[PDB]
Protein backbone atom coordinates (compact mmCIF):
# COMPACT_ATOMS: atom_id res chain seq x y z
CA UNK A 1 1.98 -2.90 -0.93
CA UNK A 2 0.00 0.00 0.00
CA UNK A 3 2.72 2.77 0.58
CA UNK A 4 4.28 2.50 -3.04
CA UNK A 5 0.72 2.33 -4.35
CA UNK A 6 -0.30 5.16 -2.40
CA UNK A 7 2.64 7.35 -2.22
CA UNK A 8 2.43 6.64 -6.53
CA UNK A 9 -1.47 7.16 -6.59
CA UNK A 10 -1.15 10.33 -5.37
CA UNK A 11 1.98 11.77 -7.73
CA UNK A 12 -0.32 10.75 -11.18
CA UNK A 13 -3.52 12.78 -9.10
CA UNK A 14 -4.62 15.03 -12.11
CA UNK A 15 -2.74 18.30 -11.61
CA UNK A 16 0.49 17.08 -9.00
CA UNK A 17 3.43 18.09 -10.07
CA UNK A 18 6.22 16.63 -6.88
CA UNK A 19 5.68 14.96 -3.74
CA UNK A 20 7.89 14.69 -0.85
CA UNK A 21 8.40 13.43 2.15
CA UNK A 22 10.11 14.64 5.33
CA UNK A 23 11.15 13.81 9.18
CA UNK A 24 10.91 15.78 12.12
CA UNK A 25 13.91 16.56 11.41
CA UNK A 26 13.72 17.56 7.99
CA UNK A 27 15.23 15.30 6.33
CA UNK A 28 13.75 14.20 2.95
CA UNK A 29 13.12 10.51 2.88
CA UNK A 30 11.43 9.68 -0.43
CA UNK A 31 10.84 12.58 -3.22
CA UNK A 32 9.82 12.92 -6.51
CA UNK A 33 12.22 15.90 -7.01
CA UNK A 34 15.52 16.52 -8.03
CA UNK A 35 17.07 16.57 -5.29
CA UNK A 36 18.61 20.01 -4.94
CA UNK A 37 14.88 21.10 -5.35
CA UNK A 38 13.81 18.52 -3.07
CA UNK A 39 16.36 20.18 -0.07
CA UNK A 40 14.31 23.79 -0.68
CA UNK A 41 11.30 22.31 -0.06
CA UNK A 42 11.61 20.59 2.91
CA UNK A 43 13.67 22.84 5.06
CA UNK A 44 10.90 25.43 4.14
CA UNK A 45 7.67 23.35 5.08
CA UNK A 46 8.89 22.07 7.39
CA UNK A 47 9.45 25.14 9.46
CA UNK A 48 6.35 26.44 7.87
CA UNK A 49 4.65 23.55 9.84
CA UNK A 50 6.21 24.23 12.73
CA UNK A 51 5.20 28.09 13.11
CA UNK A 52 1.62 26.82 12.03
CA UNK A 53 1.42 24.16 14.73
CA UNK A 54 2.69 26.43 17.02
CA UNK A 55 0.26 29.26 16.59
CA UNK A 56 -2.84 26.93 16.78
CA UNK A 57 -0.90 25.35 19.92
CA UNK A 58 -0.67 29.22 21.35
CA UNK A 59 -4.72 30.04 20.28
CA UNK A 60 -5.24 26.68 22.13
CA UNK A 61 -3.19 24.39 23.88
CA UNK A 62 -5.57 21.55 23.63
CA UNK A 63 -5.40 21.59 20.05
CA UNK A 64 -3.34 20.35 17.19
CA UNK A 65 -2.81 21.12 13.66
CA UNK A 66 -4.17 18.98 11.74
CA UNK A 67 -3.26 19.87 7.80
CA UNK A 68 -2.08 23.16 6.19
CA UNK A 69 -2.39 24.30 2.75
CA UNK A 70 -1.09 27.51 0.83
CA UNK A 71 -2.04 28.39 -2.44
CA UNK A 72 0.28 31.01 -4.75
CA UNK A 73 -0.75 32.19 -7.79
CA UNK A 74 1.23 29.22 -9.62
CA UNK A 75 0.06 26.61 -7.47
CA UNK A 76 -1.02 24.78 -4.15
CA UNK A 77 1.54 23.24 -1.50
CA UNK A 78 0.10 20.88 0.75
CA UNK A 79 1.61 19.91 3.70
CA UNK A 80 -0.11 16.80 6.34
CA UNK A 81 2.36 16.88 9.43
CA UNK A 82 2.16 13.85 11.30
CA UNK A 83 4.23 13.73 14.70
CA UNK A 84 7.43 12.56 12.84
CA UNK A 85 6.51 12.40 9.36
CA UNK A 86 5.54 14.85 7.09
CA UNK A 87 3.68 14.50 3.61
CA UNK A 88 4.33 17.90 0.95
CA UNK A 89 2.18 18.12 -1.98
CA UNK A 90 2.72 20.43 -4.94
CA UNK A 91 -0.45 20.69 -7.01
CA UNK A 92 -1.57 23.24 -9.69
CA UNK A 93 -5.12 24.25 -9.24
CA UNK A 94 -7.81 25.11 -11.61
CA UNK A 95 -9.50 27.86 -9.87
CA UNK B 1 20.13 11.07 6.77
CA UNK B 2 22.16 7.97 4.72
CA UNK B 3 21.10 5.50 2.21
CA UNK B 4 20.39 2.04 3.61
CA UNK B 5 18.24 3.86 6.34
CA UNK B 6 15.87 5.65 4.46
CA UNK B 7 15.13 2.25 3.20
CA UNK B 8 14.31 0.70 6.76
CA UNK B 9 11.58 3.50 7.44
CA UNK B 10 10.10 2.90 4.19
CA UNK B 11 9.42 -0.31 4.98
CA UNK B 12 8.38 0.50 8.51
CA UNK B 13 4.99 0.22 10.00
CA UNK B 14 5.63 3.43 11.59
CA UNK B 15 5.99 4.67 7.99
CA UNK B 16 3.67 2.22 6.69
CA UNK B 17 0.68 3.36 7.89
CA UNK B 18 1.45 7.37 8.47
CA UNK B 19 1.36 7.42 4.86
CA UNK B 20 -2.00 5.86 3.91
CA UNK B 21 -3.67 8.33 6.49
CA UNK B 22 -2.09 11.53 5.02
CA UNK B 23 -3.02 9.59 2.26
CA UNK B 24 -6.32 9.89 2.78
CA UNK B 25 -6.65 13.26 4.54
CA UNK B 26 -5.15 14.81 1.24
CA UNK B 27 -6.86 12.95 -1.20
CA UNK B 28 -9.65 15.49 -0.90
CA UNK B 29 -7.99 18.27 -0.89
CA UNK B 30 -6.51 17.02 -4.09
CA UNK B 31 -9.84 16.84 -5.97
CA UNK B 32 -11.37 20.28 -4.90
CA UNK B 33 -8.37 21.73 -6.34
CA UNK B 34 -9.36 20.01 -9.49
CA UNK B 35 -12.64 18.94 -11.41
CA UNK B 36 -11.77 15.09 -12.07
CA UNK B 37 -14.96 14.57 -14.39
CA UNK B 38 -13.86 17.02 -16.61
Amino acid sequence: QEVEETLKRIQSHKGVVGTIVVNNEGIPVKSTLDNTTTVQYAGLMSQLADKARSVVRDLDPSNDMTFLRVRSKKHEIMVAPDKDFILIVIQNPTD
Amino acid sequence: LSEEQKQMIILSENFQRFVVRAGRVIERALSENVDIYT
